């Protein structure tokens, strides 16, 4: 971002984006996501441009560090592949997590016990999580969304282009968001690698934890 | 078929302004529309524009900052004498403080307050406010 | 969209559109010269020609009228002029 | 080196010579 | 607004959109005001100064808030020029 | 859309911006005019002369190289057809439809197509009498079908 060379992409970040499958989008295109695709392959997959992913991710990290209080940035994940990344990001940065089922009224019903009033909203996937995206329209929330190529851009303000479908690329995108916020705010220096692996943010399947528990 | 080209141009401006778009493309291009959009530009309502020259009747690409609530046409062009100008600016305009009626007079195409200051009347073309 | 520039269109979206719907309309035909391989008349054909263009050495046909582009006879050689 | 054995030294004429005006690779061939 | 003694007689002056310049009313409950933080050019850390953009809710409802945030951040030196 | 059909189709030939004779076009104005004369001696209308010079001689637009049009060139030599071309083809199609309809009187739709073609003939004749290309006593009468052409 910023036309600055300290904030540019390095080859280590690009090897993570290549190895996770962030650049492999979907097979359909919502018509205002086509400023992010490079080209469509013979397979039918659209390729997400990674520089647009990086500049929208750094603009999202600028929007996340711009709140003085870290406790009223709230992160939503309803699908199962982003719950552990939301809980790890919320333990890392000090945000508030909402993982799992999002009971409606938690931004507009004042007398229910889970009534919050955050100042920004980061969601996992803007089609499956459209219930807090619609409930952001009565409370004046700007909304940041990790967006696939086939995902509707109603009521989101900052769309971070990725493959939000797989486990690896969701866990990586929440990891890169945590890393850019903690470097920008001042916690980690820019020159060392961050000591937290992205495998702390990945999804652990019940079949995957049972194959890890029975060792050879 | 297509009659009264200025009307269909101003309906193009209005439909693409109500959606908050930033640039329109007007076709055809009269010399009526270039003086009309000169009048709306000089009051600070649309900003710059371009007259695209093919060797047929050209196109016009207008910049838009939305400042423009309504841009309309009056068809047919009724003869407005100088005593009928207050009856016409009471009908079409939203206020005594703003809004303009463009009318085509023998000193040129001009708005309705300049036609009182130049002491002339003529046929009406439309309005913008 | 909705910030979209109409005064500077890209050539991908200027070869995309219909020939009447560009900023300046411009035809999608071109002028060829057909070389017949056993004679030395360079012969000038339209791309979309509607008559059978007869050459004057060995009186052969160069091109066939079809609904679109004229299918040149197979084994001649062509290039676009200009 | 080899082509410098085959030129003439005073004998130059091109009256038996054929100048091609369309010698090019610019033509495509139609299938 | 302003009467002949020079007084400003209005109750308040409402915000306007950064994307469409429509008046964000009192009850446009879907409109946002978003801060986007600046960084220092030598270290890449947040130094306290802001960029502020406001979008009315009617632009947000049709899916056009993202592209206008991208254009407004591009023109004030946050997004690169590629 | 079209005049006597419900169709709204858009199919035209769109002339380019650049109005100039090209660098390879070696036919001068006088050579193009003599090509037009020896092509119009074979019985040809303006349209077929325009087709032949487009296809086989490489002049795209004849009024771009000479400076004036094909029918001005044919009328300045007395080779102009006496009826115009379009009115000739509409009259010839009307004689063809009436020659079909003298045998088949259960042909309820070709009678209707005769009504449309004769309407287009009267619209062109009423245009041409106001540009004085025709005499003002020109009446198209259905007895006078094979007396015209």
């Amino acid at each position: 971002s910023g036309a600055l060379d300290v904030l540019q992409m390095k080859e280590e970040d690009v090897l993570k984006f290549l190895a996770a499958g962030t650049h492999l989008g979907g097979t359909n295109l919502d018509f205002q996501m086509e400023q992010y695709i490079y080209k469509r392959k013979s397979d039918g997959i659209y390729i997400i441009n990674l520089k647009r992913t990086w500049e929208k991710l750094l603009l999202a990290a600028r929007a996340i560090v711009a709140i003085e209080n870290p406790a009223d940035v709230s992160v939503i994940s309803s699908r199962n592949t982003g719950q552990r990344a939301v809980l790890k990001f919320a333990a890392a940065t000090g945000a508030t997590p909402i993982a799992g089922r999002f009971t409606p009224g938690t931004f507009t019903n004042q007398i229910q016990a889970a009534f919050r009033e955050p100042r920004l909203l980061v969601v996992t996937d803007p089609r499956a999580d459209h219930q807090p995206l619609t409930e952001a329209s009565y409370v004046n929330l700007p909304t940041i969304a990790l967006c696939n190529t086939d995902s509707p851009l109603r009521y989101v303000d900052i769309a971070i282009p990725c493959n939000n479908k797989g486990a690896h690329s969701v866990g990586l995108m929440w990891w890169m968001l945590a890393r850019e916020v903690l470097r920008m705010r001042g916690t980690i220096s820019r020159e060392h690698p961050w000591e937290v692996m992205p495998d702390l943010y990945f999804y652990r399947d019940p079949e995957e934890i049972e194959k890890e528990e029975q060792a050879a | 078929v297509r009659m009264n080209v200025l009307a269909d141009a101003l309906k193009s401006i209005n439909n693409a302004e109500k959606r908050g778009k930033r640039q329109v493309l007007i076709r055809p291009c009269s010399k009526v529309i270039v003086r009309f959009l000169t009048v709306m530009m000089k009051h600070g309502y649309i900003g710059e524009f371009e007259i695209i020259d093919d060797h047929r009747a050209g196109k016009i690409v207008v910049n838009l900052t939305g400042r423009l609530n309504k841009c309309g046409v009056i068809s047919p062009r009724f003869d407005v004498q100088l005593k009928d100008l207050e009856k016409w600016q009471n009908n079409l305009l939203p206020s005594r403080q703003f809004g303009f009626i463009v009318l085509t007079t023998s000193a040129g195409i001009m708005d309705h307050e300049e036609a009182r200051r130049k002491h002339t009347g003529g046929k009406i073309l439309g309005f913008f406010f | 969209p909705l910030a979209k520039d109409l005064l500077h269109p890209s050539p991908e979206e200027e070869k995309r559109k219909h020939k009447k719907k560009r900023l300046v309309q411009s035809p999608n035909s071109y002028f060829m010269d057909v070389k017949c391989p056993g004679c030395y008349k360079i012969t000038t054909v339209f791309s979309h020609a509607q008559t059978v263009v007869l050459c004057v050495g060995c009186s052969t046909v160069l091109c066939q009228p079809t609904g679109g582009k004229a299918r040149l006879t197979e084994g001649c050689s062509f290039r676009r002029k200009q | 080196r080899y082509t410098n054995k085959y030129s003439s030294q005073f004998g130059g004429g091109s009256q038996y010579a054929y100048f091609h005006e369309e010698d090019e690779s610019s033509f495509q061939l139609v299938d | 607004m302003q009467n002949d003694a020079g007084e400003f007689v209005d109750l308040y002056v409402p915000r306007k959109c950064s994307a469409s310049n429509r008046i964000i009313g009192a009850k446009d409950h879907a409109s946002i005001q978003m801060n986007v933080a600046e960084v220092d050019k030598v270290t890449g850390r947040f130094n306290g100064q802001f960029k502020t953009y406001a979008i009315c809710g009617a632009i947000r409802r049709m899916g056009e808030s993202d592209d206008s945030i991208l254009r407004l951040a591009k023109a004030d030196g946050i997004v690169s020029k590629n | 859309g079209r005049m006597h059909a419900p169709g709204k189709g858009l199919s035209q030939s769109a002339l380019p911006y650049r109005r100039s004779v090209p660098t390879w076009l070696k036919l001068t104005s006088d050579d193009v005019k003599e090509q037009i004369y020896k092509l119009a001696k074979k019985g040809l209308t303006p349209s077929q002369i325009g087709v032949i010079l487009r296809d086989s001689h490489g002049v795209a637009q004849v009024r771009f190289v000479t400076g004036n049009k094909i029918l001005r060139i044919l009328k300045s030599k007395g080779l102009a057809p006496d009826l115009p071309e379009d009115l000739y083809h509409l009259i010839k199609k009307a004689v063809a439809v009436r020659k079909h309809l003298e045998r088949n009187r259960k042909d309820k739709d070709a009678k209707f197509r005769l009504i449309l073609i004769e309407s287009r003939i009267h619209r062109l004749a009423r245009y041409y009498k106001t540009k004085r290309v025709l005499p003002p006593n020109w009446k198209y009468e259905s007895s006078t079908a094979s007396a015209l052409v």
